């Protein structure tokens, strides 16, 4: 088992807004108080963001999840 | 240590801290 | 789980003894293979033993991870605030080829602003590096330096080390 | 002045930009401004205590 040290980063100026923006993507306001349909319909979302923007095979280099996140809602980085 | 590394000036993780704040 | 390459293939002819264990040592070398295994694989180890016509075959397998040379970060465990720090990085060439085009990468949330790359000399073979890194922390709490080494043999090697970082005396 | 803008220009051209800094004290501006300084070469280390 190899540990590779991850930078979350989920208090990065941005993340906030562009994880509210996504999850504007969801017509059910009303369930927004509730913890299950909102990581519902962000892991759904987010998965269909992986599909779309993962490409088939540095390209390696890793820089944590915001810069990943940033790409995959914007199209750059 | 002993190494004196000589710095590198490269640009690509530049676009990793774009922020997409307006 | 998908397949990237056929490294290598071995192929032994043995008579066992009637109720007789026997046991085979094989030499497992990186420069037997066919070719350098890509990029963030590993390793899928098969056996298969067939005899006569039994119509069936033992088989056995084993997943072996590619071990990286350890990259040795040295860093004081506690911090002060607004004050130099200095942190020592070692990596010793464990390979059978020079290591070259090495640049080596800082960073972390807290101790770096966004990430400084440097470059240091061709490690041969035997060899070890030992690049001293100076900077100040200025975020008070539990931070983390991160430290990424590049070259020809290998690419995104990444170690870590946890500093405390400390308000100033009042 | 015409001097003001030519070595504004001049040393902009290798000036050491640090944008979005995560700072909000004085003292992690400046150390974190001297480092970058040192990491362009603009200062040699000795003069960074100064």
């Amino acid at each position: 088992i190899q540990a590779e040290s991850w930078d979350f980063g989920q208090f990065e100026g941005d993340v906030i807004d562009l994880s509210l923006r996504l999850l504007s993507k969801d017509k059910q306001v009303e369930k927004w108080s509730q913890p299950v349909h909102v990581a519902r319909v962000l892991g759904a979302l987010l998965h269909f963001l992986k599909e779309q923007r993962v490409l088939p095979t540095l390209l390696n280099k890793r820089r944590g999840s915001v810069p990943i996140l940033r790409q995959w809602l914007t199209g750059r980085g | 240590q002993m190494e004196e590394p000589a710095a590198h000036d490269t640009e690509a993780t530049a676009t990793d801290y774009h922020t997409t704040s307006h | 789980g998908v397949l990237a390459a056929k490294l290598w293939r071995k192929k032994l002819h043995l008579t066992l003894s009637a109720n007789l264990e026997k046991i085979i040592t094989i030499g497992l070398f990186f420069s037997n293979f066919e070719r350098n295994p890509p990029e963030n694989t590993f390793l899928r180890l098969t056996a298969m033993a067939t005899h006569s016509e039994s119509n069936l075959s033992c088989f056995a397998q084993e997943d072996i991870a590619i071990c990286r040379p350890h990259l040795a970060i040295k860093m004081p465990e506690k911090a002060e605030q607004y004050q130099p720090l200095t942190a020592s990085v070692s990596l010793q060439n464990s390979l059978d080829a020079p290591m070259e085009d090495c640049v080596i990468s800082i960073l972390g949330r807290g101790l770096i602003h966004r990430e400084r790359s440097y470059r240091f000399r061709s490690v041969w073979p035997e060899n070890t590096m030992c690049a001293k890194f100076q900077f100040t922390p200025t975020h008070v709490g539990l931070q983390r330096l991160t430290v990424e080494v590049d070259c020809n043999m290998f690419q995104n090697l990444t170690n870590y080390k946890s500093v405390t970082v400390v308000a100033p005396e009042l | 002045t015409f001097w003001s803008l030519l070595e504004l220009r001049r040393v902009f051209t290798k000036g050491t930009v640090l944008l979005d800094l995560q700072e909000t004290s004085l003292a992690g501006v400046a150390n974190q401004l001297l480092d970058r300084f040192i990491f362009e070469d603009q200062i040699r280390p000795q003069d960074r205590e100064e």
